[PDB]
């Protein structure tokens, strides 16, 4: 994405256009309206990344987790981004993850301070959510 | 994110920035301070779009083959960025590019880099014009 490419509503950050929105939903039900956002949930490859993005959720206190692009893969037997990449960043909060069979938010909780967690309902817990877009064909 | 309206008299809008294409003949660090000197920097190249605008300009003319840009290398970042500290995104090194001369970077014109990026080792005395940026960013 060139730097004044984003939707109204969307920032820029390090070639991508993010929507943080607040539109509260299950955590697929999110992934599919980023999809219909010719987007996705958020991936967080580097702490430049998760610095910006905590930025901004910070900044409000009406939400205290947003869902992102990470989830539990069954093959590999880990969390990894939804694009089947890796976590080669830890941004986890303290004692995180707690479970396997997870899908991952920020969250702002006691010791976990805009960090990321694991929650086991992937469908009916709803919250707000991020949409990362590079802008490809 | 520019306006039109923004632009100096003189300079060009594309995509939300202002540029200037100046023909002066200065080095690269002499360019850098030049772009300072107007309350711009050299040009740093976020998309293919940005890209595409700038070969359209460069090879609207003919008299020059080189304009310096705003990239360098960085011995603690241990590569090749932008000035500001940012990473490239888009990357635009021409074929069999960079020469990893840890120099300074233009878009050049010769043999098979048609108007895309090269690295040149000498950064303060090889004259040449530059291309300034005003992006009105934070
Ligand atoms: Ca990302
Ligand atoms: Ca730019």
């Amino acid at each position: 994405c060139c730097k004044c490419d984003c939707q109204s509503g969307w920032e820029w950050f390090g070639g991508s256009c993010y929507l943080f929105d607040e539109t509260e939903r299950g955590w697929e039900d999110s992934k599919t309206f980023c999809e219909s956002q010719n987007a996705a949930l958020v991936t967080v490859e580097s702490s430049e990344e998760d610095d910006f993005i905590r930025g901004v959720i910070s900044a409000q206190s009406a939400f205290h987790y947003y869902w992102i692009g990470g989830s539990w893969d069954a093959e590999h037997s880990e969390y990894r981004w939804i694009d089947g990449s890796s976590i080669s960043f830890n941004g986890w909060g303290p004692n995180r993850p707690d479970a396997d069979e997870g899908c991952m938010d920020y969250l702002n909780y006691k010791e976990i301070v805009w960090q990321w967690n694991d929650h086991q309902d992937c469908v009916n817990t709803k919250g707000p959510s991020i949409c990362e877009t590079d802008c490809s064909e | 994110c520019c306006s039109e309206d923004d632009c100096p008299s003189g300079w060009k809008f594309f995509g939300g920035s202002c540029y200037l294409f100046d023909e002066g003949s200065r080095g690269w660090e002499g360019s850098k301070a030049f772009c300072e000197s107007k309350d711009a920097s050299l040009v740093t190249v976020e998309c293919s779009k940005e890209d595409d605008f700038i070969r359209g300009i460069l090879s609207g003319q003919t008299a020059k083959h080189y304009y310096w840009i705003g990239a360098r290398w960085n011995e603690e970042h241990n590569d090749y960025r932008w000035i500001d500290g940012s990473p490239f995104t888009f990357i635009g090194w021409g074929p069999g590019k960079p020469d990893n001369n840890k120099g300074c970077l233009d878009y050049l014109n010769y043999k098979e880099v048609v108007w895309q990026w090269n690295d040149h080792v000498d950064c303060e005395n090889t004259n040449g014009p530059c291309i300034c940026e005003i992006d009105c960013s934070d």
